[PDB]
């Protein structure tokens, strides 16, 4: 008698095929699968980033944690001042704080701006503080890129030509003036007789602050706007300028109305207008109308070693105050920047505009000792290559690829038997 | 026709390992069981379906550093890198497939091992998971004994 | 010497599969035939062929998109890239050889079953693709009735 | 006795090397192969393309389908015009067809030009039309690279400063001139006594224009070119300008005879010259001599959204006329520009110049469901990843690669015979 | 147990290739030698181990092209490349521990075959690697002349 | 009886899995390796590369090859000439050796400089030579980055509009002039009554020079250097200016002080300053204060083919002169530039600066037939794919990459035994 195990297959069986032995089964599993991606910020390396922020990262806060948007392990990771921005301790505006922001880290967190929004009401002459919001951040945003650090230059060296030109204020800036730039005035010129001498200044960026290396310096470089040369001839002889430049000689910046078309609005009056400008370090020269001198007295200062994109997070008040966007579209025009963003609005615990649970959660991946990627679509840890749709850049670190989940190949499962050769 | 071999069968019928048995009046007619305890057949099932963990958390934890500082997606590249990665799961499944193939195709040869010297050597090699057995000298129980149904 | 070995003929002399005989007299010296009507072997070697096809659509399919602004062409990166697919091409290439090699082994190894088990048991297995018959109740159309040559 | 299947090989036998078990055969096939190439013109995505043309892509023109180089379904994927051309457009000569190309396609089809080439015999003081036609499209087809649409903006925002100042008409130019630039010139200007005022000007490059966002714009800011302050003292005070400038006030445009050296050729006269340059929007100043002001009136908006390189069609005349290659040369120093060019003259089955036999050949890719590639060898299909000779660049898709025919494995075929072990 | 198993020994005891026989007075006791003439293992394991020189020369020779004109590195990039590459030999080394097990026990396989044609038919396989023998008609001469220990 | 074949292992066995079969072995071996990395200058294609040097690679030398840092072979393939150097040749100061470098290689090895070091005491005005070295150079590899070939232009077209001015010379000078720039004046300029008229020039930079295409040039745009506007009035009227314009008048260079303040040091005297800038083909204009005119009077003529990142070689004495590190320098802040540096003291064997044995060491790769990469960290040969530590960039060909040798997988070896299905 001849005994055999003998093999067979069902209709329920499918054939996989194998490189030397193919698998019948009748039921299989997919190989792998995709990774969950979680919204909000967070980092890759714990020990190589810095958060820049205010009183919503101050550990220091009288209200502190419920006035924390993060718990104490990541609030000592920002360099942060209750009140603060990177806006006001660039210009320092009367009675605001005035923050050194600086630090180093490859990974940023930028969680600040909101201590300058339209509800501050700051004036002084600013024709639209939301425009240099948006300008000055894109400036820094842009510099941040690239750079490993970055510090508040809250001093330049400056000197001016002129030795009867006294320091200017104004009843729109708490009868005072900005930190930066700083205002010169001779009380003599005077469209009468009296019309004195076209001042001059200059103003250095170092190469250095600290144990900082500036590569590159973010300043302002401010000009005044007036109605029109008649308009303006109610302060100055001739037409109004305000020229910056470098070394050589090359214009970089400033308003000369004497080749440019005047740019004011109806009777609003005497407006000013400070764009950001991305320098190198060195010495640079002014030329301007006698009366009004404007002179850069700060900046940021941004090295050139490298750095991942930042994170940017929405900086805005509760319901009850006046907010802008300025720090979102100045992230979104910008190369390299990922912008987090509330779907509600913010609601403090500890008063009204500190301590938010959304931002909390959006937060608390900052946070975590396993992301492995970041971008503008969330953060991921490394379960998987694969994500189930796009991670939108910027974006950096091991960041999953998508694929349709019919493309991911399945292995036999169940009951199986073994097949090779032809059979036949 | 033993493990050289897989049929196919209609309709309802399980698909499986069964035994089989031939001649005797001169000729016979054939007949296929209803399982056996090959107990060894689905704990090895089990430990090689295990054992492809190994492969899988290899491919896994590969994931490519990349660093993109672009606001809008390059959708072409994505697609390309992911078809790309996609491939090399396709050559490792094609791997693993095998592997399990030629590992039980193994086990089920080191079943029909067991057997041949359980009856040895009443048994009989006729290519493997197949034996000729002297129904003179083995009864049923002898049978039974050897081969377990 | 029996499917396990592959041996080598000099000058003319065919390639391929024959059947060989050995003792007799005591002692014999062999006799290598000159063709059996393996047509299975045939028809197997067509299909495995054909089969090769599945492994190599997948790889033509493949094709990494690309977008190049520049005007003259980076020689050195082309020639890698194509260095590297060159290489993907020869694993897939070694794997098909072997899958060829293994599949077409297995259903040498379904023919000697079937031979096996059209004389069984007189056939008896002497490892694969060999048989030991005793010449004494297998006369010629009894071994021409289980081998065919 | 012992009965065996007996496996042996001769001299015309090889072995095969696999991972798991070797093969001997006598014959071996090819693994897979080249991709034919074809020349000319095509697109990867039939949804997402745009055309850009002239009569010969003119399905509206008297003579279709005989005037075409492309058939139905392509000339409607074509924005054309009878008579057009870009650069034609972009002036709008006198009496000159003035067609508003506009459209959106990832990948581009740049097929006119022709229509303004020496044959028109377009005078209007042009210094080097020639030179000006392949300044222009090299602008077109660099802003053209990064965009996903282009329009003409047929008519700027412009405003004079000078109430006096009227529209200016010369001989050379049908005894009109230009759309664009506009022409101004003050009656009383004479170098007697009579010598006016330093004449103004703004024009504006909106955001948008229709439907189409304007990120970039490509503009014409043209100059006249004396033969030396003198030849130019017969017309006006002091020495020629006409500057272009920013918001700011810094200069982007113009010719400045002041500081820079006269160019014009002996007794030629007075010349127009017409750079084109990619400016951003905005609003544009003008000082220039009080007795001629030139002022932009037209631009192409393109966005930064992004596109595919760009194919640009020869587009020239039948022997008999007077053709340029302008176009070619524009494309051939613009980086993502695809040149397709015909080896025969043009012979044209309506007329001399409209519906050739080569350059339908060409373009009858345009034409297909399935390339994958285009580049500056020409396009193919998914055949396989290999290519015979390289494929120039610029290219786009899923493209071949170079590779020797020697280097590309081959199969064991014919009779085979397995092998494992060492056999020994 | 023969060819498809293989087993473990504790504290000395030789691992490798040795004789063992088993039944003989009803019931027997077992026994295993130490050491045969396996000289023929010992040879085909060389042959194996170099031809593994194959596959690695084909992957120390392919080197991708690079230009980089930056001046600080860029680690994460290298550490992913080199991650990548370390991947792709990993699974070749797969494929060379199977290729070597498969030809290995092959070779085996051959050993085993020679040994039942030199007693044949005296030997009787009992699966790979295992034989029953009829102490009756060979006695202990013609044993050590059909195994050679 | 049953006789058995029996396979087993110790615990000094390990189990190395497979796809379709696993193997029992006690000992492995590595798979494969690292690649030795050789420290020095090398390259990948020993028929396209070029060296340009002085007489530590000239063969004409009288000494040769005691005075040679490589051998005669690699010699051939130098355009060097005892005394030389780009800067030498750039400048053409009295009495220098006046070497025309020219010549073609996607691989470039720059080994030269030394001669015009702070040794050599070439005054002629020089503010700081070290700081116009270091500057000149940087423009010198960033041009040649992207450049097939690289000559000097050793005559520009100049043309000046004064009729009076003459030839200019100084006792600080060997009482005579640089080839480059031209020195113009005009004896009447005097500060009594006498102002002369602002003086102007031209000067073309060609297409071409020889067989060499020029797509880029390197100049340098001198100004003179004055105390205060007082020290300057010593010499001429107003203010002091020398400004450089391109064809249509955008400033590109010079020093107009005008708008830029004086950066003089006190009572050193009048200094002159020559920044090397990149300029595209063309004509340019200068416009300067009457007395003194500047005219760049050469230039290096690079291509934008294309080429490899390059080799810099320390170019310094032995103790006993004044070096400087100026190339190094230049090198490091200059992308896609190598640079090869000496551990011990330049020591020669032909007299005490030509002819050492740590340079001849670092320069012999030069040299061989089998270098596939080389980088800023030494070059390799292709053995295997690895390194044990990082190449670091600039680099190019076929590079090792890093990876830890535990990452390495191994292969079983010694004694050997299969294993395959359970054994359960
Ligand atoms: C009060 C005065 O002198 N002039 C009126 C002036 O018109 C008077 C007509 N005389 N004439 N001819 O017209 C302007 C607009 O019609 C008025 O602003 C001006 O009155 C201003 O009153 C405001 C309060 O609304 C201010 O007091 C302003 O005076 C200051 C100020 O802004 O506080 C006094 C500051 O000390 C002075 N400081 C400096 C450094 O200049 C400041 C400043 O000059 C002006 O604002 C100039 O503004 C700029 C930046 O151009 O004015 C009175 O001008
Ligand atoms: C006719 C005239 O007024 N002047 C002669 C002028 O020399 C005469 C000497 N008098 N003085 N002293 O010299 C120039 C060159 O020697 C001649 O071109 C000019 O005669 C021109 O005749 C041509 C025909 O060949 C034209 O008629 C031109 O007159 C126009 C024109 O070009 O059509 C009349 C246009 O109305 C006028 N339009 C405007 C808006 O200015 C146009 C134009 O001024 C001039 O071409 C200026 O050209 C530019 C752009 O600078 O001239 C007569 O000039
Ligand atoms: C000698 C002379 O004319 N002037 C003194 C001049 O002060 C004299 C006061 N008179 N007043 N009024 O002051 C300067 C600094 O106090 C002295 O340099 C100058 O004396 C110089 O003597 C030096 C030697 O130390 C030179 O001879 C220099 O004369 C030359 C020169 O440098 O060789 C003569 C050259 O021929 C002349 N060449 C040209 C083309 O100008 C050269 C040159 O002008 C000046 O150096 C100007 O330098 C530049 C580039 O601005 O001077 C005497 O000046
Ligand atoms: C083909 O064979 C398989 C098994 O031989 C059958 O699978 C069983 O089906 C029932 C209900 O579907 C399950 O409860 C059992 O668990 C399955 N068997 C196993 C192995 O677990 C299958 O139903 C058969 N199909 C047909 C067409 O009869
Ligand atoms: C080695 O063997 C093969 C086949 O055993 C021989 O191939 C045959 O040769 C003739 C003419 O070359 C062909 O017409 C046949 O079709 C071939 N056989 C097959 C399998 O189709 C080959 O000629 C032999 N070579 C030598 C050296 O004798
Ligand atoms: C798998 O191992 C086998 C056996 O070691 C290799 O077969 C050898 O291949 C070369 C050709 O490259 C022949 O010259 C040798 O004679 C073969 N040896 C034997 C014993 O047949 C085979 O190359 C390996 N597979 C791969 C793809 O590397
Ligand atoms: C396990 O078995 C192996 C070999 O069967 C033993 O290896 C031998 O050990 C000695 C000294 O260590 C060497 O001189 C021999 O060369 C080794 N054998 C071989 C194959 O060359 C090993 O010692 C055993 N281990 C234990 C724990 O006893
Ligand atoms: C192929 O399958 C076999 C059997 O499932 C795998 O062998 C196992 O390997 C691990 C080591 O990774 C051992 O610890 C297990 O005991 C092995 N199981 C058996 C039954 O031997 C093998 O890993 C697979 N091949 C690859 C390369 O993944
Ligand atoms: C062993 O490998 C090398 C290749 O590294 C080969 O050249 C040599 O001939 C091989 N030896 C044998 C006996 O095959």
């Amino acid at each position: 008698e001849l005994i055999c195990i003998v093999q067979r297959v069902n209709e329920s069986f499918s054939l996989h095929s194998g490189f030397g032995g193919n698998v019948y089964s009748m039921k299989t599993e997919p190989m792998t699968g995709f990774t969950n991606v979680t919204k909000g910020a967070s980092v890759i390396n714990q020990k190589d980033w810095i958060g820049f922020g205010d009183a919503r990262t101050d550990l220091t806060n009288d209200q502190f944690p419920a006035s924390s948007d993060v718990p104490l392990a990541v609030a000592k990771k920002f360099r942060s001042l209750s009140g603060a921005s990177l806006m006001l301790s660039a210009f320092g505006p009367p009675g605001k704080v005035d923050y050194l922001y600086q630090g180093c880290g490859k990974e940023k967190v930028f969680y600040e701006g909101v201590n300058w929004s339209p509800e501050a009401g700051i004036d002084c002459f600013g024709s639209n503080w939301t425009q240099t919001k948006k300008d000055f951040y894109s400036r820094i945003y842009e510099a941040a890129r690239s750079s490993t650090c970055m510090t508040l230059v809250n001093s330049l060296d400056t000197k001016i030509s002129s030795t009867t030109a006294t320091a200017g204020t104004a009843s729109s800036c708490s009868s005072s003036w900005m930190k930066s730039p700083l205002w010169y005035a001779e009380s003599s010129v005077n469209p009468p007789q009296v019309c004195g001498t076209e001042q001059s200044a200059t103003f250095t960026l170092p190469t250095s602050f600290g144990i900082y290396k500036c590569n590159k310096h973010v300043v302002q470089l401010c000009y005044f706007v007036y109605e029109n040369k008649a308009k303006f001839n109610t302060f100055g002889c001739g037409d109004y300028y305000q020229n910056y430049y470098d070394g050589n000689g090359n214009l970089i910046g400033g308003m000369d109305n004497r080749v440019a078309a005047y740019r004011g609005i109806a009777n609003a009056g005497v407006k000013i207008e400070c764009p950001s400008k991305i320098l190198n370090p060195g010495t640079y020269s002014i030329k301007s109308t006698p009366r009004f001198l404007l002179v850069p007295k700060r900046s940021y200062c941004f090295d050139t070693d490298g750095g991942y994109p930042i994170q940017v997070v929405q900086s805005e008040w509760s319901a009850s105050r006046r907010s802008d966007n300025a720090t979102e579209e100045a992230c979104l025009q910008t190369e390299g920047c990922i912008f987090i963003k509330k779907t509600t609005p913010y609601v403090g615990e500890a008063a009204d505009n500190a301590g938010d649970i959304e931002m909390r959660q959006l937060l608390s991946g900052l946070g975590n000792n396993d992301t492995v990627c970041v971008s503008q679509s969330g953060y991921t840890k490394g379960e998987t290559p694969f994500v189930k749709d796009y991670l939108s850049p910027p974006k950096y670190g091991r960041c999953q690829l998508k694929t349709d989940s019919g493309r991911i190949p399945t292995l036999p499962s169940g009951l199986i038997i073994p097949q090779a050769g032809t059979d036949s | 026709f033993g493990l050289l071999f897989v049929g196919f069968v209609a309709g309802g019928v399980a698909g499986g390992y069964f035994w089989g048995r031939s001649n005797g009046g001169g000729g016979g007619a054939s007949v296929s069981s209803t399982q056996a305890g090959f107990d060894k057949i689905g704990k090895d099932i089990q430990q090689l379906r295990n054992d492809t963990n190994a492969a899988i958390e290899g491919f896994n934890g590969r994931i490519a550093h990349d660093e993109q500082a672009i606001k809008n997606l390059a959708k072409e590249i994505e697609d390309a890198r992911a078809e790309a990665l996609v491939g090399e799961l396709g050559i490792i499944r094609s791997l693993i497939v095998a592997n399990i193939s030629m590992n039980l195709k193994e086990s089920l040869y080191e079943l029909a091992n067991q057997i041949t010297k359980r009856g040895g050597g009443i048994a009989q090699e006729a290519g493997p998971g197949c034996w000729y057995v002297d129904s003179e000298n083995c009864d049923a129980s002898c049978k039974e004994y050897i081969f377990n149904f």
